[PDB]
């Protein structure tokens, strides 16, 4: 059986959570792999469909982003990708063109799922109403906190069904994540799921 | 026919002799 998996560039702003998120998937942590001349640790994270497992080797820098655009390397032959940005941090958002602009460059048009992270921090900067890139560029957004591993599947489930061409595969378990180091209050959650619906008829 | 690289797990032309993406040789 030839194994699937896709090469999955994670990026946006340091400090907008990426690696956090990536290390959620305990055996993708586990199973790692350090790149030295890109400076990068790639995690291969299997998530087990209906129609077998899809692995995402995700691609997280070791914090070059803070300093400049990724070099070549970093995005050649991804196959999809998660633009990350902080809540709570409005610049991080502001930036998110300027990543989806390096991306195309190497990659053209693959699936990409922006992300806006850290929801779980009370006071939300970049709400529902503000959040429109995706929208503006064929892309797919969710709200996720990677501390709380809330909508953790999300991306990935998005751009599976995309890559594999199926909108009906499923994720059938989810896979061994880290214990959320916060709780994300139901309540907000919901809240923030029925904001983004909202703002999605605007 | 392709080959996957062994170091960042990407997959090269047939006839690429080291990784597009990260240079490790091709064993
Ligand atoms: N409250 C909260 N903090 C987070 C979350 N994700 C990351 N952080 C914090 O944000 C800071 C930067 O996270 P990091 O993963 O290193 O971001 P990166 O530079 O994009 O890889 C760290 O202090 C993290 O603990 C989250 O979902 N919620
Ligand atoms: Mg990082
Ligand atoms: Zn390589």
């Amino acid at each position: 059986e030839p194994q699937v998996q896709f090469k999955l560039v994670l990026v946006g702003d340091g400090g907008t959570g990426k690696t956090t998120f990536v290390k959620r998937h305990l055996t993708g942590e586990f199973e790692k792999k350090y790149v030295a001349t890109l400076g990068v640790e790639v995690h291969p994270l299997v998530f087990h469909t209906n129609r077998g497992p899809i692995k995402f080797n995700v691609w997280d820098t070791a914090g070059q982003e803070k300093f400049g655009g990724l070099r070549d390397g970093y995005y050649i032959q991804a196959q999809c990708a998660i633009i990350m940005f902080d809540v709570t941090s409005r610049v991080t958002y502001k930036n998110v063109p300027n990543w989806h602009r390096d991306l195309v460059r190497v990659c053209e048009n693959i699936p990409i799922v922006l992300c806006g992270n850290k929801v779980d921090i009370k006071d939300r900067k970049v709400k529902a109403k503000s959040i429109v890139f995706h929208r503006k560029k064929n892309l797919q957004y969710y709200d996720i906190s990677a501390k709380s591993n809330y909508n953790f599947e999300k991306p990935f489930l998005w751009l599976a069904r995309k890559l594999i061409g199926d909108p009906n595969l499923e994720f059938v378990a989810m896979p061994a994540l880290a214990p959320p180091e916060v709780v994300m209050d139901p309540a907000l959650a919901a809240q923030y799921e029925h904001d983004l619906e909202v703002a999605q008829t605007t | 026919g392709t080959w996957d690289c062994d170091t960042c797990l990407v997959q090269n032309k047939p006839e690429a002799v080291k990784c597009v993406a990260c240079e490790t040789p091709k064993p």
